[PDB]
């Protein structure tokens, strides 16, 4: 076939050209031994995990089928926009109201030796239940919540 | 979690002191009840159909605008 | 100095209980 | 129920069925190799890396039977 | 499912509280525990899961658990 | 000699319902609670008197027993021994009223009981919270002593990548609650391999197990960390080197490889046979953590290799599978009869039962089921418990006016 230029081209195809990456990262990612991998790229034999995909490229019963459960789904990309619009209204409020809020926790006195609860309790002027004092603290889930 | 919440409502539970009662100090160590079963197996039925009511009624509502089209 | 006598490598030994 | 007047509605919903089950297998393969992919992801970015000091979870993407049931 | 589920579960889902008896006979006694990070000498008891699959009616409810999402 | 008659004239039994069994239990309560007693078993209450000798609470009239806090005192082996050591107190009093100088004797157990004649409470760990008892006689030096003879471990460590996270930590805990089973006697060195072997510490060859030595070679294990892929046969080459080193000083006995892995698929058939092909050096296997790889391998190489192969999947199972290879190793004790029936003494150590500075005289003691009837002998290869009477400084201090 072609490359790009003529029309009905290899690229042309919306399939072959993720082939094409495929076997492209292929050739690359198999030539670290000849420079031993000094680029330290840690990141293109991610590229070969896409080879289930060409199950679909090899079988157009499976495209006709793909192409129409995508088809029914374009209706959505605006409950989405709806959504994230949502999530960022309720994230601008949170950014307001919890910004740095969360960092005091409830740990025993027991100096040394910290304990908090389990579920670890945190502070506020809402303070510290019964002989426990106020000390800092990363976020909830380990800082992420 | 709200099989959680159904397993620590059984039955045997602890009780509450009452602070208004001389009697049933130690006993009534029995302030749960078997019954948490039903009553949150059936929550969960209930709430998930009249919610599932509560949507079609919604969508069928506005069905000529989400059946609206260009011909149309 | 160490001890004079220690035992091991009997032939005897039964060695059929490994785990 | 073949003894019902409700046979109809389930006869004719076991044909349709038993018509569109080349379409129905696959699009269940495709809900798969989606599914696939995004296992051998997983096992890329977090594979062998969930050896936490507290003991490996069982949510994890180590081996390929794993990965796949915490994509699931 | 919930019969084969009986079939496949029944009995299976039960556990010492020391994890290194692994049976009735042997889960009895008192054993030092060392992963609360505390070593404190707890007893051991021989317990089922909560959620089992031991008689049809436990097959259905921790199926039903199962359906409704929660804790699967 | 009377332990040994006694147990061998012992049939076993489960059934202790109505041929109960009565001792004192040391880790009772002096109030006169029935529920301290149990199903299996009844509880002597004794009078107890204040001695200046021992210096605390004696009973001339029983032994007392001391059972883990992890060993269930009601289990058929606990009822089978709490049985048969019974004789053990009247041949207590009879030494005793022999000679009336004489301190704590006992008989500890391979079953983990210990039973000691004058009979005191549990010094600090009967009932009090945060202090737990973890005495367990299978490990006290006289024990570790009198059960087999001196070693020449060396220990190989896995430090490749799989074993990193947790297995590690119970690595690193495993090959110091090994180090601890070391008397001065032995010998020790810890080596690791990931891709190529190299040893953990200064030390290049079997240093003695000392107390120095012996901390020097925690804080280095302490020390390690995973990376690498494992090579068995590198691993192993080093190990079998390193005990054929004889320019070092060796207790010349015991040679040993204490290998801490989780699993893999590789034997190495070949380097045991071109090193250890006449089998005189035991390899024992531990599979630490919870895990999944094969354990194929593992617990090949012990059977092919006179060892024994053991399971940590977590801390506490720790300490009990390091004095299980020592129950191993007394094999060859055995069954050199009555030659390997010498009394020998501790170093100086601190007593348990707080009476301070103690060497004490220990002799393993046999079973003898089948003997002038000979029979299949099971069992019959290990030994029963190592009895145990002590000597306080003290009194030979006494001897040297
Ligand atoms: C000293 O060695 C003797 C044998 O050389 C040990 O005696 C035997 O111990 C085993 C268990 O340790 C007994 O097996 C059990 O027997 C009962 C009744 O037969 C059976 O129901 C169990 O399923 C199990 O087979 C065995 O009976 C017992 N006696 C003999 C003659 O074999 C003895 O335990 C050793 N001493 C110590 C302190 O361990
Ligand atoms: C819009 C709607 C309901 O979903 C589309 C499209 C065409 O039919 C589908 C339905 O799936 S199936 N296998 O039961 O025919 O089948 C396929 C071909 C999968 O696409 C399905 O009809
Ligand atoms: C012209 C018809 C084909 C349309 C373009 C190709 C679509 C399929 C390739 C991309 C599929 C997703 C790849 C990213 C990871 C899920
Ligand atoms: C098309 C956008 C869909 C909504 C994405 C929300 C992501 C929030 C993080
Ligand atoms: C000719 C067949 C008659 C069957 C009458 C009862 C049918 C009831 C509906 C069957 C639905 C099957 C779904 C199975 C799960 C994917
Ligand atoms: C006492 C045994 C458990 C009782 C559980 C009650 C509810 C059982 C049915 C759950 C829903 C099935 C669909
Ligand atoms: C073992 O128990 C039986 C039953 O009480 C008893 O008769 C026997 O004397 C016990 N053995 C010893 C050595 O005391
Ligand atoms: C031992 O620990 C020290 C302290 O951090 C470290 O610097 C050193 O690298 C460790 N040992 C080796 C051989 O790396
Ligand atoms: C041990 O001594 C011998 C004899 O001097 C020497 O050849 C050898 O290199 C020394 N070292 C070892 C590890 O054998
Ligand atoms: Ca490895």
């Amino acid at each position: 076939l072609g490359f790009i230029f003529h029309k009905g081209s290899y690229l042309r195809n919306g399939w072959n050209v993720m082939d094409f990456i495929v076997v492209l990262s292929g050739i690359l990612a198999t030539a670290g031994t000849h420079f031993n991998t000094h680029v330290d790229l840690r990141t293109l034999r991610a590229v070969r995990v896409l080879r289930p995909l060409k199950l679909v490229s090899g079988i157009p019963s499976l495209q006709i089928v793909l192409k129409s459960i995508m088809k029914a789904m374009v209706p959505l990309l605006q409950i989405g926009l709806l959504l994230f619009f949502a999530i960022l209204m309720f994230a601008i409020i949170g950014l307001e109201f919890y910004s740095g809020k969360l960092h005091r926790a409830c740990f025993m006195n027991n100096s040394g030796i910290l304990e908090g609860f389990d579920p670890p309790h945190p502070c506020g002027v809402q303070g510290c239940p019964a002989g426990y004092e106020c000390k800092d603290w990363i976020g909830p889930n380990d800082g992420i919540t | 979690a709200w099989q959680e919440i159904m397993l620590s409502c059984l039955g045997e539970k602890g009780c509450e002191p009452d602070t208004t009662a001389p009697s049933g100090q130690n006993e009534n160590e029995r302030c749960g009840t078997d019954l948490a079963y039903v009553y949150f197996v059936s929550f969960i039925f209930f709430c998930s159909f009249l919610m599932l009511n509560l949507f079609v009624a919604v969508i069928m509502d506005n069905f000529e605008y989400l059946t609206r089209d260009s011909s149309i | 100095k160490g001890p004079d006598v220690c035992f091991d490598n009997n032939v005897l030994e039964d060695y059929t209980d490994c785990g | 129920f073949k003894i019902t007047k409700y046979w109809a509605s389930l006869r004719n919903l076991v044909v349709s069925l038993m018509s569109s089950m080349k379409s129905i297998i696959s699009l269940l393969f495709l809900l798969f190799l989606f599914i696939v992919v995004f296992a051998l992801l997983g096992m890329q970015l977090f594979g062998g890396r969930f050896n936490f000091n507290d003991g490996t979870p069982s949510a994890n993407f180590d081996t390929f039977p794993a990965a796949i049931m915490t994509v699931f | 499912f919930a019969v084969i589920a009986v079939q496949l579960f029944k009995g299976k889902f039960f556990y010492c509280t020391d994890s290194s008896k692994d049976t009735e006979k042997e889960c009895i006694g008192n054993y030092v525990d060392h992963e609360k990070n505390k070593m404190e000498v707890k007893g051991r008891e021989w317990k089922r899961h909560e959620f089992h699959y031991d008689n049809i009616i436990w097959a259905l409810l921790t199926l039903f658990t199962v359906s409704t999402g929660e804790g699967w | 000699l009377e332990a040994e008659k006694v147990q061998a004239a012992h049939q076993w039994r489960e059934d202790f319902a109505s041929n109960e069994v009565v001792y004192y239990n040391a880790k009772d309560d002096l109030d006169p609670e029935k529920n301290d007693s149990e199903p299996g078993s009844q509880r002597i209450k004794p009078v107890f008197i204040e001695d200046a000798n021992f210096g605390r609470q004696i009973s001339y009239q029983h032994a007392a027993v001391h059972i883990p806090t992890d060993i269930y005192e009601g289990s058929t082996i606990v009822l089978n021994e709490l049985n048969w050591t019974s004789a053990l107190d009247e041949v207590f009093k009879k030494n005793r009223e022999e000679d009336p100088s004489l301190l704590w004797q006992v008989f500890g157990s391979a079953t983990g009981l210990a039973r000691y004649y004058p009979a005191s409470p549990w010094v600090d760990n009967s009932r009090t919270p945060n202090k737990i008892d973890l005495y367990d006689v299978r490990r006290r030096p006289w024990y570790i002593q009198g059960a087999a003879s001196p070693k020449d471990m060396l220990i190989l460590v896995d430090v490749s990548g799989s074993v990193s996270g947790l297995t590690l930590k119970l690595i690193r805990t495993s090959v110091s609650e090994m180090l601890e089973t070391l008397s001065d006697d032995d010998f020790v060195n810890v080596a690791s391999f990931n891709s190529n072997a190299q040893d953990v510490s200064c030390f290049q060859h079997l240093v003695q197990a000392n107390v120095r030595n012996k901390k020097v070679l925690k804080d280095a294990v302490n020390n390690i960390t995973a990376k690498g892929i494992t090579d068995y046969k590198k691993g192993f080459s080093f190990a079998f080197e390193q005990l054929l080193n004889y320019n070092v000083s060796r207790a010349n006995c015991n040679k040993i490889i204490m290998l801490f892995t989780d699993g893999g698929e590789e034997r190495a058939q070949e380097i045991f046979n071109k090193y250890n092909k006449d089998k005189k050096v035991r390899v024992f296997t531990f599979s630490v953590g919870q895990h999944n790889y094969d354990r194929g391998p593992i617990q090949w190489m012990a059977c092919e290799n006179k060892g024994y192969y053991y399971e940590i999947p977590s801390i506490g199972a720790i300490r009990i599978n390091t004095q299980e290879y020592l129950d191993v190793l007394g094999r060859p004790m055995v069954l050199a009869g009555d030659k390997a029936k010498q009394v020998q003494w501790t170093n100086v150590y601190l007593d348990a039962l707080e009476l301070g500075l103690v060497i004490t005289g220990t002799l393993p003691v046999f079973n003898i089921t089948g003997q002038f009837e000979n029979k299949t002998n099971l069992k019959n290869q290990l030994i029963l418990g190592v009895m145990g009477v002590d000597v306080s400084l003290e009194d030979i201090k006494r001897l040297t006016p």
